[PDB]
RNA sequence: AGAGUGUAGCUUAAAAGCACCCAACUUACACUUAGGAGAUUCAAUUGACGCUCUGA
């Protein structure tokens, strides 16, 4: 059987900026602060302020508030770097900081003739190149960049063959360490998605099932 | 050579009279209660998503392995083989704001 | 997930205050970190 | 007794196991011994993420030969710990480290070096 | 009068009684027997049961355990039975539940120790 | 002169290659367990024991 | 479209027992102690609700 020899990839983007909190994770960790200042033992910050204070009313009888209130307003003069350059975008879909809490995959339409289907990315292999190699080829070739990505394995993650000529598919997981991703206003129609867009983007069952094998988190 | 720093610094011993004040009241450890008791029902609902992901991502490749096996018996030969660039391999942890 | 192994507390017992020092290295990458002598930011030159 | 059929029926130390390289042979392909650092700026963070490794570890039928610490640094203080790891499968790699990635809190690093 | 199995020296617990009683505190439940050398249960008391079970908030707390020992011992009163063995283990002693567990028994009117055999 | 055992021998279907890939008694009481239900079975060799021996209940229970 | 079907993770358990999670002692694990969450898909042995495999 002629087998329509199909390799491709899944792309993961690490995110730099951690998750925010759960509101019951806001409770546990005030209450974690909380008993962890009832077990502490005798800070030195406050030894240079509790007890300071006592002699000075000792000598008045008879600083640790500019320390406060110059970390306090250098506080107030490094401005914080906005987790969010996401709603404010909203359509910067080929951006690489469109999402920066989540997990972020490279999805590209592919126009055939028989098909149109928007695809997650694939190469075409011949049996002398490694199934690695494979996806180390698929990597620079596509988006056209100078990115720095990351694989794992050998080991795959996700195979789904379809038949109209035998044919198979097969699904690994690179994951971004860096990108010189240049001219991301691409002709391509590469568009990064955090989990949900990946049920509206692909509906077909080879394609409405690439999350199971997506790091969900 | 066996140095660590687990032993404790010889300052906290002595001014140990800040804090020998803990009360509380009755609903202020209700509170803490519910938190601990609806906090250990939130990680256990986690750990159930972790071992789900981790069942349905491993079930998945050794799918992957078998139809690859399948398919082409020269390619999971190869596929089992070891990668020599995971000997350093590393990855920081998340921040806040991006540079 | 990056919130599991953050939700902590000193399991020591003769230990002092820590308090919630954001600190940066060099980039502009603000981390939570308890610190002596209640700083809210860092930098390293 | 040794006529009878019940002759070491009380037997127990083939029961016990009272007693590196990598083994990649042909088939059944494992990694050496390893060696996961975690360096961080609190002792909080690393401490409690060696947990979460060392009870993952433990949660998937793992041989953690040690979980030691290293002595920390005068700069600030750099903390380690060190959660070593032996044997491990082609799939179980990918998906062992992948969890590892996507679970550290703040800032701490990895290191999947080896022994030496 | 009757004979104790008096051996056993090398093993946990000891066959010497004439009368046990054995908790079994499972993950969900609490259970409390009282047995006879031959093992035939002479006198339980599981929260495994409707009357009791439902009076109960959970079935594995200390307050399962205090309540577990006030019906076992008043069902082992009406059973003639008045002199018990609790051999539990080294941390099992020094458990709150069962602290509270033979307080409860003694407060009931169970003895946890046998008499003598006389020879 | 060896005579081969009657029944099945115990500790025989747990006894494999490698054991640090088997799961252990990590504790005294699951011994404990697991060794009063091996004292109660039936078995070929001599023991102690031969010689000195609707749904609306669970609606309204559930409910209540 | 058909086939296999079905108790919380597992059960030739009948609402159970082990699994599981937090808290404490532990560097940590483990033990142990204190707590926590659990289920027989819906109707009359039978049909129809949810999953898996084979189809187009």
């Amino acid at each position: 059987s002629p087998w329509r020899l199909l390799g491709a990839l899944c792309l993961q983007r690490p995110p730099v900026v951690s998750k925010p909190l759960t509101p019951l994770q806001e409770e546990m960790a005030s209450l974690l602060q909380q008993i962890e200042i009832e077990r502490s033992l005798y800070s030195d910050h406050e030894l240079r302020a509790l007890d300071e204070n006592q002699r000075l009313a000792k000598k008045k009888a008879d600083l640790a508030q500019d320390l406060e209130d110059m970390w306090e307003q250098k506080f107030l003069q490094f401005k914080l770097g906005a987790r969010i350059t996401e709603a404010d975008e909203k359509n910067d879909r080929t951006s690489l900081n469109r999402k920066l809490d989540r997990n972020l995959v490279l999805l590209v339409r592919e126009k055939f003739g028989d098909q149109d289907v928007w695809i997650l990315p694939q190469a075409e292999w011949q049996p002398g190149e490694t199934l690695r190699g494979t996806a180390e080829r698929t990597l620079a070739t596509l988006s056209e960049n100078n990115m720095e990505a990351k694989f794992l394995g050998n080991a795959p993650c996700g195979h789904y063959t379809f038949k109209f000529l035998g044919a198979k598919v097969f699904f690994f997981k690179a994951l971004l360490l860096t990108g010189d991703f240049s001219q991301a206003g691409n002709k391509g129609h590469h568009v990064w998605v955090t989990k949900d867009e990946l049920g509206d983007y692909l509906k077909p069952k080879y394609l409405a099932q690439v999350r199971r094998f997506v790091s969900d988190l | 050579i066996p140095i660590e720093d687990f032993i404790t610094p010889l300052k906290f011993l002595d001014k140990a009279r800040e804090r020998p004040q803990v009360e509380l009241t009755f609903e202020e450890t209700e509170r803490r209660a519910l938190l601990l008791k609806k906090w250990s029902l939130y990680k256990q609902q986690e750990r159930k998503m972790e071992r789900d992901t981790i069942r349905a991502m491993l079930e998945a490749q050794q799918e992957a392995l078998e139809e690859l096996q399948l398919e082409s018996p020269k390619l999971h030969a190869e596929a089992i083989k070891r990668d020599p660039n995971l000997f350093p391999f590393e990855k920081e942890g998340p921040h806040y704001t991006p540079p | 997930d990056s919130s599991r192994a953050s939700l902590t507390r000193v399991h020591r017992q003769a230990y002092a205050r820590l308090y919630p020092v954001l600190l940066v290295k060099q980039d502009g990458s603000t981390i939570h970190i308890r610190y002596r002598e209640p700083r809210r930011m860092l930098a390293m030159p | 007794y040794k006529t009878k059929p019940t002759h070491g029926i009380g037997k127990y130390k083939h029961l016990i196991k009272a007693e590196v390289r990598a083994i990649n042979l042909g088939t059944d392909y494992e990694y050496g011994v390893l060696n996961i650092h975690l360096t961080a700026y609190d002792m909080t963070l690393a401490e409690s993420y060696a947990q979460y490794v060392h009870n993952l570890c433990n949660s998937l039928s793992i041989k953690v030969e040690e979980s030691y610490a290293m002595p920390t640094k005068t700069i600030l203080t750099t903390h380690e710990r060190v959660v070593q790891i032996s044997g491990l499968s082609a799939t179980f790699a990918e998906i062992f480290l992948e969890i590892i990635q996507s679970s550290l809190p703040e800032g701490v690093r990895l290191s999947v070096k080896e022994h030496t | 009068v009757a004979r104790k199995e008096r051996g056993w020296r090398t093993v946990f617990p000891s066959r010497e009684f004439w009368h046990r009683l054995r908790v079994i505190r499972t993950q969900h439940h609490v259970e409390a027997l009282v047995e006879h050398q031959n093992g035939k249960v002479v006198v339980s008391a599981s929260t495994r049961e409707w009357a009791i079970k439902k009076h109960l908030y959970s079935t594995r707390n200390v307050v399962a355990c205090e309540s577990i020992g006030r019906v076992l011992a008043q069902r082992c009163l009406e059973a003639g039975i008045n002199f018990m063995v609790y051999q539990p283990t080294p941390w099992e002693a020094a458990s709150d539940s069962m602290k509270r567990l033979q307080s409860a028994m003694t407060e009931g009117g169970v003895v946890l120790r046998e008499p003598q055999r006389i020879y | 002169r060896r005579t081969p055992p009657l029944g099945p021998m115990p500790n025989s279907d747990i006894d494999l290659s490698n054991l640090e890939r088997l799961e252990k008694y990590r504790s005294f009481d699951r011994y404990r367990r697991r060794a009063e239900q091996e004292a109660q079975a039936p078995h070929w060799w001599r023991t102690y024991r031969e010689y000195f021996g609707r749904t609306q209940q669970l609606l309204e229970r559930k409910q209540a």
